[PDB]
């Protein structure tokens, strides 16, 4: 299945071999440690640098941000403990703990921890609030300890993996695991574990290039997997969708599904090897420290999709990348806009293709939904499958009854109860496609005007922008275009004669179509077409409308998010976010109608 | 007192009436109200009396999800008929009809009152199923879902019919009764797209000895017949008048007067 | 998909000792038995490319001593019928590499029950490949 | 054991469903999902086994099924028997006039003649039972052949 999907090379640096890297959430800031023995601190939304520190010039193996505790921890090789408060930089303590090479720190966040595992063949906890104290002394060792990761899920129980292949659970009344578990036959490099909480895997890293999947629970090695291109450098449980990250000791990635476990792809930012990790917690983002730089790739989609029929209910599917099973809600009860609301529970579905988009049909009715790149229509009570066919784009004819596609290709067949539409059958380069009222085919950083029957090069504006809503009836029409928007007035009549005549302009269109308003200055996180009042999000996080000459915000949400949906009878929106909580504000569209009309002179 | 006047009785057996009188013609085509094999689906025959006209509505509540509950049937009309009421069919479990109804008057005698169409919406509280053994509690809750669109035809009215004197009657109707239109047809040289809608929107009978054309033909009459509901009539001339052009004279005279303007639309 | 409304080991003598029903759908043992008397006797000691009762399909093989029968409706192919009524048939006696008689069954019941299972489960068929099979069992 | 390479097990875990389908099964059906997963097969039994199960899922419903062909469109067969009962099927939709024999049946059909599973062949030969000759000519060759 395709890479329709996100992939962004979210930020860049080509260095060294950078061994280790430790993230900040807590505000997304990144931690790295170089074999350069510097080791520095970004901020990677800008490619700023948040701080460096020079606390060794010896390649330092470990670092932690201790968020909760406000300061940021450190680890070089000179077997020493240096602390800053992250509050600056400014150096707390410093105090030897491990004497030999220290390799990882595993931290209890629950309670005051800081683990760690170092060459020595030791595993020390020393506890913070005692001061760095050393606590205890976990052993059980046959080599150097490696790596230690704590079992944060039970924070409190925690895996260490060694070279001589071999992997101790401990309890914490076994200063020595449970058992050790004869894993590998090169060596565990490397133990992870299993995002959820629900069930239990662990991966472990080698480079013998065999993959084996443990249940702890039962206590198996639930299997083992090959097919591998080179020494897995490293291989990682993709936490926000179910697959297999591999990773080679020459910096080669794979991907192999963790439920197709097919390979999905091959990709190379030759950067050479997999010498960190490191991933958001959100399951999103990721760093990998790689020889000849890292780079951060950013992953993910902004929705699930759904659609919601104006009784209430959104059915949306999913919810992350569960199943598509679970759709309803049509709720029953009232209560404050601050406050928060009931779902009902019945599912439907369980499709397999894994979607990314939702429209409903024009009556909320229809819906297609493209997924894998195909696109099922369901009809949806009905929970049939309305229908099903293979995109590039779309554009459903806005009546509520035809449907354009744009092949994968790139020129244009459109289908009216699968038929395709030749009446229109300009195929001219495009950008994307526009259906609505009015044809738009983008292209050539133009926006071009179509008929809906033939064609006509309507008009043509300026750019391309990004998206467009049309109002409701079509006429005011909304065109979201980066920062700035516009909206216009679309003029028929002079197109009636204009065709009638036919001589015109369609380069640039016919200069006598359309008319230019006035225009907005946009940033928009989501909007809305109150039948022409553009009703909209900004992205800076206040719901303001755009009435009467006029911007106002009804209110200033949180951060910005989705538009839950107004019903107008209730006359309130709903708004939603996108972990299922809804939240109500009421309005009273006939204010704004009020407002339109009388301007218009209908004061009355 | 047509099969259709069967109707007007069967629909008779129900007392929540605001007028019938006896079935004059009936529909001459059954819609389908909802569309093939929906969540719920409908078929719908439209019956005419002498004073009013019925919808009677013939269905199978489809999904085994829903039995609809509280139901009424919301026409809403564009060319008249004085709306008396709007049907509920108490309970619609799955797979079976029921009947609900929709009633009118008919007006007679207007110019426009009896070919509508009639805007509907179905309003249910609706209620879930479980097939094996149930369970019926007054509460579930309402969502609406638009049903499509009725339309009334002039044949769902009428007898089609010979005339009891076309000569006389044929004239007298002119002399009473009367509207034209004409158009002069300059792309096509064609009956036949007049043709379509013609003998098939009004279903009534071309002649006088004038009817017949084979595949190609030069001129054309229709002189066409049946009667309209209320008792009176509705009746059309057609001259097609080929020159090579076609120009035509269309007629309807009628012994309705609402039938002469609707004919000449109707037809359409 | 269901095939083996049942599956017959027969004697020579006309009689079953074993049979398992895949479906009943008249009852007993008994009923079963009738049944035999009827059809196996008739048919006994020679066999059909093809046989039919009323639109149902009867298969089977033969020994010389031995009776093997499997039933399924007379409403569909032949040929992976007959593949199955081999592949049971050579599997089996590949098996055994030898010919099953009224010794056979004596000389090791077990087997019979434990063959029996293996293939087929009250009806369709599961467990194939003969030889493979041959190997895969054992035990 | 959905997941499970030697199919085996698989496959007995398979045949127990159906019983639960006796039983019941739908919640078996909420599954389809891991029949899909699995849907990628390679052992020709095997490849038979899972539609028999799919057939029956998805017989509750035409039209994914119409995509199914589509499915298996791109698709030829590995543990054949999995021709056959697509055939019966295959035929089944198309039989009450699930319109066009021209493109789809005969694509199946030239690939079905063609096989020396001359038993598929003749499958799809046994139903075409027409009376004028849809296309009489044809089925003499097959027949010539059979």
């Amino acid at each position: 299945m395709p890479l329709r999907l996100d992939i962004k090379r979210k930020l860049t640096a080509r260095s060294d071999r950078v061994k280790s890297v430790d993230l900040h959430p807590t505000e997304p800031w990144m931690l790295a440690s170089l074999y350069n023995g510097s080791v520095c601190v970004w901020n990677h939304e800008t490619q700023t640098l948040v701080k460096t520190f020079e606390v060794c010039d010896l390649p330092v193996r470990a670092a932690k941000f201790v968020a909760r505790k406000n300061w940021v921890v450190t680890g070089a090789d000179d077997m020493q403990i240096r602390v800053f408060n992250y509050n600056t930089l400014e150096r707390v303590h410093m105090f030897e703990a491990h004497s030999d090479y220290i390799r990882c720190i595993a931290v209890h966040p629950t309670q005051p921890f800081i683990l760690t595992s170092s060459d020595d063949m030791l595993i020390k906890l020393w506890d913070w609030d005692k001061k760095w104290s050393c606590s205890q002394v976990f052993e059980g060792h046959t080599h150097y300890v490696m790596q230690i990761v704590i079992n944060p899920k039970d924070n409190n129980q925690f895996a260490s993996a060694s070279l001589d292949r071999t992997i101790k659970v401990w309890q914490l009344g076994s200063s020595s695991p449970n058992f050790t578990l004869e894993g590998h036959e090169k060596g565990v490099n490397c133990i992870d574990y299993y995002s959820g909480g629900d069930k239990p895997y662990l991966i472990s890293g080698a480079d013998d290039r065999l993959v084996k999947i443990w249940d702890y629970q039962n206590k198996t090695c639930v299997q083992t997997l090959e097919g591998h291109a080179q020494n897995v450098s490293c291989a990682s449980f993709h936490p926000e969708l179910p697959i297999i990250i591999t990773g080679s000791e020459d910096g080669t990635v794979r991907i192999w599904h963790s439920s197709t476990y097919r390979l999905e792809s091959t990709l190379n930012y030759g950067m050479e090897r997999v010498w960190c990790v490191a991933s958001l917690r959100g399951s999103n983002n990721v760093a990998l420290g790689y020889d000849e730089g890292s780079i951060i790739v950013k992953l993910g989609r902004e929705e699930p999709a759904m659609s919601m029929d104006a009784n209430g209910k959104i059915i949306w599917a999913k919810h992350s990348e569960v199943q598509q099973a679970n759709l309803k809600a049509m709720g029953d009860t009232e209560i404050k806009d601050g406050e928060r609301l009931p779902l009902a529970v019945k599912d439907m579905g369980s499709c397999e293709i894994y979607p990314q988009t939702i429209q409903h049909n024009p009556n909320g009715r229809f819906v297609v939904v493209c997924g894998d790149g195909e696109y099922i229509i369901y009809t949806a009570m009905a929970l049939r499958n309305k229908s099903f066919g293979s995109a590039q784009e779309f554009a459903w004819a806005h009546d509520s009854s035809e449907y354009a596609i744009r092949e994968s290709n790139s020129i244009v067949k459109i289908f009216k109860n699968f038929k395709e539409k030749k009446s229109f059958k300009p195929d001219f380069g495009a950008e994307s496609i526009y259906g609505g009222f009015l044809l738009g085919v983008r292209s050539v950083n133009g926006l071009a005007f179509y008929d809906w029957e033939n064609t006509e090069l309507i008009r043509r504006i300026e750019i391309q922008p990004k998206h467009i809503f049309w109002s409701d009836s079509g006429e005011l029409v909304c065109i979201a275009t980066e920062e700035s928007f516009f909206i216009l007035k679309y003029l028929s009549e002079k197109v009636l004669a204009a065709q009638e005549t036919h001589e015109g302009v369609t380069e640039d269109g016919i200069e006598d179509a359309f008319e230019v308003l006035g225009e907005i200055q946009e940033i928009v996180k989501t909007g809305l077409w109150v039948g022409d009042c553009f009703i909209y999000t900004s992205s800076v996080n206040r719901l303001n409308y755009y009435v009467g000459g006029e911007i106002v915000t009804i209110a200033h949400l949180d951060r910005t998010m989705y538009l839950l949906g107004y019903i107008p009878k209730d006359n309130r929106l709903y708004l939603g976010d996108k972990e299922l909580n809804i939240v109500s504000y009421s309005l009273l569209v006939s204010v704004l109608e009020y407002q339109t009309a009388v301007m218009r002179r209908d004061f009355s | 007192a047509t099969r259709q006047e069967i109707f007007q009785e069967q629909l008779a057996a129900v007392p929540e009436f605001q007028g019938l009188g006896p079935l004059f013609k009936s529909s001459p085509e059954p819609v389908a109200l909802t569309e093939s094999e929906t969540e719920y689906v409908i078929r719908c025959t439209k019956h005419t009396f002498s004073d009013h006209l019925v919808f009677q509505f013939d269905c199978t509540n489809t999904l085994n999800d829903q039995t609809l509950e509280n139901v009424t049937v919301q026409m809403e009309p564009t060319e008249a008929y004085e709306v008396l009421s709007y049907v509920p069919a108490r309970s619609l479990p799955y797979n079976q009809p029921g009947t609900c109804y929709t009633l009118v008057a008919l007006p007679t005698e207007d110019p426009t009152a009896v070919a509508c169409t009639f805007s509907c919406v179905m309003k249910f509280t609706v209620k879930d199923c479980d097939p094996n053994t149930g369970e019926i509690d007054e509460e579930g809750y309402e969502d609406e879902y638009v049903l499509e669109d009725l339309e009334v035809t002039v044949a769902d009215h009428i007898q089609k019919v010979m005339k009891v004197n076309f000569e006389a009657a044929w004239d007298e109707v002119g002399d009473e009764f009367e509207k034209e239109e004409t158009f002069t047809l300059s792309t096509i040289k064609t009956l036949e797209e007049a043709v379509g809608n013609i003998v098939k929107f009004l279903g009534m009978h071309p002649c006088e000895r004038s009817d017949k054309v084979p595949e190609n033909k030069n001129t054309h009459t229709l002189l066409l017949a049946g009667v309209f509901r209320g008792g009176h009539d509705i009746l059309v001339r057609s001259r097609l008048l080929l020159l090579d052009t076609v120009t035509m004279q269309v007629t309807a005279r009628s012994s309705e007067e609402l039938p002469v303007d609707i004919i000449l639309a109707s037809v359409g | 998909l269901y095939t083996v409304k049942a599956i017959l080991i027969l004697d020579n003598d006309g009689d079953r000792l074993f049979a398992k029903y895949y479906d009943d759908t008249y009852p007993s043992v008994k009923e079963q038995k009738a049944f035999e008397k009827n059809i196996f006797n008739k048919t006994h000691r020679t066999d059909s490319e093809i046989a039919l009762l009323e639109g149902l399909t009867v298969v089977y093989k033969s020994s010389i001593d031995l009776y093997f029968y499997v039933i399924g409706s007379s409403y569909e192919n032949e040929l992976m019928l007959m593949a199955v009524l081999n592949c049971l048939f050579d599997s089996l006696s590949q098996m055994l590499r030898k010919n099953v008689e009224k010794r056979a069954l004596l000389e090791n019941m077990e087997g019979l029950f434990l063959a029996v299972d293996e293939i087929v489960d009250g009806g369709v068929i599961l467990e194939s490949d003969p030889q493979q099979v041959v190997h895969r069992v054992a035990l | 054991a959905i997941v499970d390479k030697v199919p085996s097990v698989s496959s007995s875990a398979l045949v127990s469903s159906l019983h639960l389908l006796k039983c019941s099964f739908d919640v078996v059906k909420r599954w389809v999902n891991e029949a899909q997963e699995a849907a990628s097969s390679d052992n020709i039994m095997v490849q038979y086994h899972a539609l028999g199960l799919l057939y029956h899922v998805r017989k509750n419903d035409r039209l994914a099924v119409s995509k199914m062909i589509s499915k298996f469109t791109r698709h030829g067969l590995k543990s054949p028997f999995a021709y056959c009962m697509m055939i019966r099927v295959a035929s089944k939709q198309l039989e009450e006039e699930d319109g066009s024999r021209d493109s789809p049946l005969f694509d199946f059909i030239e690939s079905c003649l063609r096989n020396k599973h001359e038993m598929v062949v003749y499958e799809a030969a046994s139903a075409i039972v027409n009376l004028p000759g849809c296309s009489a000519k044809e089925l003499a060759p097959a027949v010539s052949v059979l």
